[PDB]
């Protein structure tokens, strides 16, 4: 199915509160676009159902995005790459 | 009534420089200080409309108001 | 809205003791598919149990979307697709006349928040999204008022 | 066919006079619902022809209305339970 999702998080405070209870073993990139802050989860080792499930978490504070991922890819903005979830804990909990 | 929030009109406000502050912090990273930033954002953000709906005490308080005096300043105000 | 009927907010309720109860800090829509089926009977609670999603088949796939714990039910709100499904509802009960929604109305709503947990859930229990759609609305009948029927009265009265 | 039949009745009246002789060993419910009474008769341990006869007999006081069960049982409004009949004998025709 798909082991990469793109989930829009309407404003950052959003990802935060989301960041603070998954982080996955998924790497991840969180980019602000339109004052928004859009997360590209990128599951690696995970299985498709495994992805639905975790999915379902981040999509408690989050909802999913229509934006294909090479539009990111290309024209995005960068906020905290690679482990991007991982990252907003740490610069934003506090 | 309702011509501000209870005058907590200035939450609005302050949430903007928040977002700001919040907003071009995270895009250069200060990262805790980016951090703080959210937090104070969302709660203040929270907290503005939780006190927006405070004069929804205004409101049963106040709205219902179409009395004498009440109309009578709209029959004067239009002519 | 503020002004459904019960049966709608029920659903809804019910969502959030599986939020709890299954854990999840906000309300996720999964709960609400499982407010649906939970409430027994009621046209959305039929309906799903209709496709052969009994609360059995439902709760088994939705504890694999999420499982215990998260009991926290950290600042319990709903999720914003939970939030949507809410919305649809309403405009699900609008466009079906109800001013007043229903539990019909939510499931209706759920199919039409097609991503969403709970949307998930019957895709996975093999019951087509749209065959769950169609079940609550061939039992969302939504027969006469204002009028009667009973009968057919007159012949020359027809043209005039 | 079926064993339960949903009648309505334009007035209370009606009630009475479908209950003056019916009760039928087929529990049943009267409603209230923009002024007409709904009137629910459920058949057990009858065969069809039984309940067929019967519903000539009712339809004298009665009309056959187009009411959806679910419908009624969920959006109506209650005024005597399973056994309506021989509730209202007493609650209509003293």
């Amino acid at each position: 199915q798909k082991l990469q999702f793109v989930l829009r998080f309407g404003d950052f405070e959003d990802v935060i509160s989301l960041s603070k209870l998954n982080v996955n073993g998924s790497k991840t990139t969180l980019y602000s676009f339109e004052n928004r802050y859009y997360l590209y989860v990128d599951f690696c080792n995970m299985t498709d159902e495994e992805v639905e499930n975790q999915l379902s978490i981040l999509l408690e504070y989050a909802t999913e995005s229509s934006i294909s991922i090479h539009r990111l890819e290309e024209y995005g903005k960068l906020i905290i790459s690679e482990h991007a979830l991982e990252t907003i804990k740490k610069h934003f909990a506090s | 009534s309702f011509t501000t929030p209870p005058n907590l009109k200035e939450l609005e406000q302050k949430l903007d420089e928040v977002r700001k502050e919040k907003d071009a912090a995270v895009q250069s990273q200060e990262f805790e200080k980016a951090a703080s930033l959210r937090d104070t954002e969302q709660r203040l953000r929270e907290q503005v409309e939780d006190t927006k709906k405070s004069w929804k005490e205004k409101q049963g308080q106040e709205n219902s108001e179409v009395t004498v005096d009440d109309i009578a300043m709209v029959v004067s105000s239009w002519t | 809205f503020g002004r459904f009927t019960e049966r709608a907010q029920k659903v809804l309720a019910l969502a959030q003791e599986e939020a709890l109860r299954l854990g999840h800090n906000n309300i996720g829509t999964e709960h609400i598919l499982l407010g649906l089926v939970r409430e027994g009977e009621g046209i959305a609670a039929k309906a799903l149990q209709a496709l052969g999603l009994g609360s059995e088949k439902i709760q088994k796939e939705v504890e694999s979307l999420i499982g215990r714990g998260q009991e926290m039910s950290q600042t319990i709100h709903y999720t914003p697709r939970a939030k949507k499904v809410i919305e649809l509802s309403m405009d699900e009960a609008r466009k079906l006349g109800h001013s007043y929604v229903g539990t019909e109305h939510i499931l209706l709503g759920l199919i039409r928040e097609g991503e969403g947990v709970a949307a998930r859930v019957l895709n996975n229990l093999g019951v087509s999204l749209n065959k769950a759609r169609q079940q609550v609305l061939q039992l969302l009948g939504s027969n006469e008022t204002g009028s009667s029927a009973a009968g057919t009265n007159s012949n020359a009265n027809t043209p005039t």
